[PDB]
């Protein structure tokens, strides 16, 4: 799902 | 002493499939924080795939993300964290080292918990490096071989027979 947790996860990878 | 690095909630039953990857993470918190970090990163990615909305699962993943954010900050100026290529190699090569340790024990006919755990942990670490993208053929081959050996040798010793 595209939720706030997946958005935080993507930020780690940046 | 960062509060976010303190223990997580109990693992939700939904996340049984990443229990051993999380255990590997915590066993490396002192020994190798790079491994500790990427094992958690895999657990986070995998847990989100499984269930990010059931309240217990959402709470667990939220605390895991807190801990990942804290741990990334604390690792600071670390090449294996700032450069994905190096992080992947670090984990792949650590997996290879314990794989080759276990292989050496196996070839010598020395069967014991440590080499069983080394095979199994190598297989868990190859799961983990899927966070970096598609596995290589050799990755797939090593994970399969390592997990087969861990299971096979464990079962033989449980039954008192030489593998």
């Amino acid at each position: 799902d595209f939720d706030d947790l997946s958005r935080r996860f993507e930020e780690l990878k940046k | 002493s960062m509060a976010a690095l303190a223990p997580l909630p109990p693992l939700p039953a939904q996340f049984k499939s990443i229990q051993h990857h999380l255990r590997t993470a915590q066993e490396h918190d002192k020994r190798d924080p790079v491994v500790a970090y990427y094992c958690r990163l895999y657990a986070m990615q995998t847990g989100m795939k499984i269930d990010s909305k059931t309240p217990e699962c959402r709470k667990f993943l939220s605390k895991l993300m807190d801990q990942l954010e804290a741990l990334k900050k604390q690792l600071g100026d670390n090449e294996a964290i700032t450069q994905e290529i190096v992080g992947c190699a670090h984990l792949e090569n650590y997996a290879l080292k314990m794989f080759l340790y276990a292989d050496n024990e196996d070839r010598a006919g020395r069967f014991h918990k440590n080499m069983i755990k080394s095979f199994y942990t190598a297989s868990l670490l190859i799961d983990v490096i899927t966070v970096f993208g598609e596995l290589t053929d050799e990755n797939v081959k090593h994970r399969k071989y390592a997990r087969w050996k861990a299971t096979y040798i464990h079962n033989c010793l449980k039954n008192g027979e030489t593998p």
